[PDB]
RNA sequence: CCAGAGGGCGCCCGUGAUUUUUUACUGUGACUAAAAAAGUGUGACCAAAGCAGUCAUUCGACUUGAAUUAGAAAGCAUGGGAU
RNA sequence: CAUCCAAAAUCGAGUAACAAUUGGAGGACAAGUCUGGUGCCAGCACCCGCGGUAAUUCCAGCUCCAAAAGCGUAUAUUAAUGC
RNA sequence: GAUCUGGUUGAUUCUGCCAGUAGUCAUAUGCUUGUUUCAAGGACUUAGCCAUGCAUGCCUCAGAAUCACUGCAUUGCAGGAAUCUGCGCAUGGCUCAUUACAUCAGACGUAAUCUGCCGCAAAAAUCUUGCGGUCUCCGCAACAUUGGAUAACUUGGCGAAACGCCAAGCUAAUACAUGAACCAACCGGAUGUUCUCUGUUCCGGCGGCAGGGCAACCUGCUGCCAUGGGACGUCCAGCGAAUGAAUGAAAGUAAAACCAAUGCCUUCACCGGCAGUAACACUCAGAAGUGUUGAUUCAAUUCAUUCCGUGCGAAAGCCGGGUUUUUUUAUCCGGCGUCUUUUGACGAACAACUGCCCUAUCAGCCAGCGAUGGCCGUGUAGUGGACUGCCAUGGCGUUGACGGGAGCGGGGGAUUAGGGUUCGAUUCCGGAGAGGGAGCCUGAGAAAUAGCUACCACUUCUACGGAGGGCAGCAGGCGCGCAAAUUGCCCAAUGU
């Protein structure tokens, strides 16, 4: 998922977009998930940048994710 | 009773959860164990595992450990100096974790006077160890800060490490 | 906790059917899942029919007339799931289970000394307290003491005569295999290779005799012996090797016409 | 119970890439409850049905049968490299 | 349910009274050039339309038609719908 | 079967709906039926109210019998009440009210946790018992020889009734409370004012004595110890749990002393020298130099302090097979039962990837009192704004948030040539509920309702002092609506 945004202090803002396909149109859709993840302060991406995050226990509530790399 | 839950909490959308649900037994809060210092008083609780936790309140003792050379002995807590979490909890000398304290420190005196046979075991390890300043001082009068680093309020034993220099120097200062 | 099962949420591995009665037998836990097993009841009246009826299962068991691994056993209800000796000492037989091709059960009968070997894969190793090495096995059976070479997912030959394990088998290499669940149930052949996928499932291929070659997980890798003409323990009633539906179809005819 | 020679696979780790590289799609393969549906066998007298039964001819045989396919997205592996 | 009316010995149809009904016959839609009664009344008619004394549609009888141990009626829903 | 037939006009060709037409485990309703085979069946209208009866209890060979209970027996045996004890009753069954980031389905994780019964297994801490003398102290002996109550029962009873209750006297255990020396292996550390080898020297320390002293200190003399191992004495040592510390390998070439310890080779030497080399200054010349994982602060090991009842009995347990006559015996064996520890299984509890009807005449929603995140704690079996305190200002939205309406979800049903259209209250799976709400105990598991406590809406008894009831369990009754069965028989089958 990319950067939507790097507000907060060691929490970003991924945007996963994928393809989700209706039978009746035989025509995909695009949807976002709007995910929020816990950063760790080695890593820095900008906006735009694409993220790897893994599963890891829960460390708020709505973070479940980490940032394993930055490309 | 008291819940642990996120069914009657708002999501990210700003929107309330609606339920369907009556509370289960399995989410489950209990109200906290204060402990301080005084008597030993231990109150169990029987837990979901089928086995008892322990309440501790009113610890006036604890198992206290000095870093690096791998040792311990048990000493009475006095006082508590600091915290973290609020002023409050210092003033009535409440023990949770990683709260900072004050002890007897005679046993480690007693113990590093020890650190013909004998004798000669002392000289090779006075030999390649020296300690910290701002420890000595303190341990010279018969008073040293530590940390509480075992949590008393659900094991009813409150278990410390002693302050090494640079850690100890940070603490000082907030004071 | 659940204490009842349902026919048709029941295995029809079982070979149960969906009219009479209404209920299954939901057995005690023991060294197998729910799935994998099949509960003694079953076995005796339905394939063996030494029983025309539940109430002569439990005549039979609660006195005892059969033992599993060698041990007598009082229990009515007991997992048998695979590479599991039974033997009813009254007719003198000894079957062993194993899973037959067309993922049926296979009861398989043995020479009495085989009936004392078995074979156990092992899940985990450990070291417990003392510094005593476990091998945890996929019957939940302790080896005391394993070899020094053993790892995850291979086999240990036990004998059930007296406690203990004599030399292991490997999944290294290619090396003669069985699969267990998947639906490629009692199918034979050499490892071609060993796929890795870490933090994921590690595929395995597996090629067997008179080639076909196919796919299947390595957690259902189940190893026999080092090689087809070292195998220590017998086969089913077909070899491991399936057959196009054509070729079924003509052979049930060509039976029928005698 | 081969000095040397380049080595040849297997195993694990370290280092190196001018910018490694992906996805849809497709073929094949994994992994996936039964009931229900499609379907194979079978004269429950036929039939909706069922998973039974059938044969010698006795103090059992058939290695008795109870096949097999489909089952939206999404996830899995591996070919292909046009759009 | 089945098997039987003796194996020495056990029942029974001829109007085969052991007797099939429910809706239809102007058009759509299979079946009346009928006969009596009623006469824009009574009523029929999903729709088109019948009835004002000359009714293929009403109210009766006979005749014939469709389905059949099942057949009409109401409402919803699907097909009919490329409305 | 991939079907176009009537109806607008004086007549005609269109557009266009209406009507005709065939299905429906889809319901009602009218009329009519001689048999068989197979079946749905008070979901729809009120998750409205209920008369009456019934719906989870259970013991063998193996936990407890002195029924003043019954037979056989004549101080011996077998049946055996209901009572204590153990186990189960949270599952099945029934009902769809809530409900849209809920619930559920496919796939996935729990290195973030619990887990009775069942399976394979593990177990070396423990100063006790008896007798004699005797001080509460010793000496011997060693299937260990342990202690105290409570029901049924008996006696007195109480009350209008009550699945309401009281006093006294009894007496059991696999209930409860105590407690096991010897048996006893192996593994270390702390050591001692124990003596035995020792370092053929002085750079250091310690003790004693004398002299001077500013009492800080200096000088002289004597004794002991200095990289060492034996012998003897003492204390701590197990499993589970808490804390600190160490361990839980490694993979960036081969010159040849320069410094101390030390081994081997070598001579005679404390000279020379580096051929040999897992470890190895003891009783073991191999008795772990090496846990599993993609990944671990995890498994496990070591050391230092701990645990105080809220952890750890060989059930101080029962029943049999014999041998072997003397049975009644430390002669042996078998089958059950239980404590704690350990991990597979059966499940419990969380989390997430993807998917889901209508509505904008619902467009902004969220933070005083947690909204989004960070930091430290608290709590829970556990992760977490789950929660306290502090700090930060975020989070979501036309790819439809938020609000409202309709609806338990899925497998699946009906209909369709195909694409689709529509249904799912209901047999299987998952969730939730037991008049409406909340709180709680017990248990491995419950926020249980034929368990408890309270309130509210109802509702039943009472000589009115009080005491109860919860059918959406099976029949059945009342009410309701267009609409739906017997107060039947059986545990033979299928399961628990």
């Amino acid at each position: 998922g990319v950067v939507h945004s790097t507000k907060m202090k060691r929490s970003i803002v991924i945007r996963r977009d994928y393809l989700h396909f209706i039978r009746k149109y035989q025509r995909y859709q695009k949807r976002h998930r709007s995910l929020t993840v816990h950063c760790s302060p080695c890593f820095d991406p900008k906006p735009g940048d694409e993220v790897i995050v893994g599963q890891c226990r829960p460390l708020s509530k709505t973070i479940r994710y980490n940032v394993l790399e930055v490309v | 009773g008291i819940v642990r839950s996120r069914l009657h909490k708002r999501k990210i959308t700003g929107g309330k959860t609606k339920i369907h649900r009556k509370r289960m037994k399995a989410e489950l809060g209990r109200l906290p164990a204060h402990t301080k210092l005084g008597a030993r008083r231990v109150s169990p609780v029987r837990a979901r595992g089928g086995n008892f936790k322990l309440r501790g309140l009113r610890l006036d003792t604890g198992n206290f450990a000095w870093s690096t050379e791998a040792i311990a002995q048990r000493a009475r807590i006095l006082d508590v100096v600091y915290n973290a979490t609020s002023n409050e909890l210092v003033r009535t000398k409440t023990l949770v974790k990683n709260c900072i304290v004050v002890v007897d420190a005679a046993p480690f005196k007693l113990w590093y006077a020890k650190h013909d046979e004998l004798k000669r075991k002392w000289m090779l390890r006075r030999e390649n160890h020296k300690i910290e300043k701002a420890v000595a001082d303190q341990l010279k009068e018969g008073r040293l800060l530590a940390r509480i680093t075992s949590r008393p309020g659900q094991t009813a034993r409150a278990d410390g490490a002693l302050l090494e220099g640079a850690e100890l120097q940070f603490y000082l200062k907030k004071l | 906790t659940k204490k009842h099962l349902k026919r048709l949420y029941a295995p029809k591995d079982w070979m149960l059917s969906k009219l009479t009665g209404v209920f299954a037998p939901r057995p005690r836990a023991g060294p197998h899942k729910l799935r994998e097993c099949m509960t003694l009841m079953i076995i005796i009246r339905n394939r063996l029919k030494y029983a025309l009826n539940a109430a002569e299962a439990q005549m039979i068991l609660r006195q005892g007339l059969v033992c599993v691994d060698g041990k007598p056993r009082k229990d009515t209800k007991y997992p048998v799931g695979f590479m599991d000796v039974v033997e009813i000492p009254r007719t003198g037989d000894r079957f062993r289970i194993l899973y037959d091709v067309k993922g049926r059960f296979a009861l398989v009968k043995v020479g009495e000394a085989e009936g004392n070997i078995k074979l156990l894969k092992v899940e985990n190793v450990y070291t417990s307290t003392g510094r005593i090495p476990v091998a945890m096995t996929h019957d939940g059976h302790r080896i005391r003491y394993p070899d020094p070479r053993t790892h995850r997912g291979d086999t240990l030959v036990y004998n059930l005569k007296e406690k203990k394990v004599v030399d292991l088998i490997k999944s290294s290499n290619g090396k003669v295999v069985m699969v267990t669940g998947g639906a490629n149930r009692g199918r034979i052949g050499e490892i071609m290779s060993i796929e890795r996928h870490p933090g994921a499932f590690d595929i395995a291929r597996l090629k067997d005799a008179a080639g076909h070659e196919f796919a299947t997980r390595a957690s259902n890798i189940f190893v026999i012996g080092k090689d087809m003409q070292s195998v220590p323990v017998t086969l089913p009633k077909q070899q491991g090797l399936r057959i196009n539906v054509i070729q079924e179809r003509e052979e049930k005819l060509i039976a029928a016409e005698a």
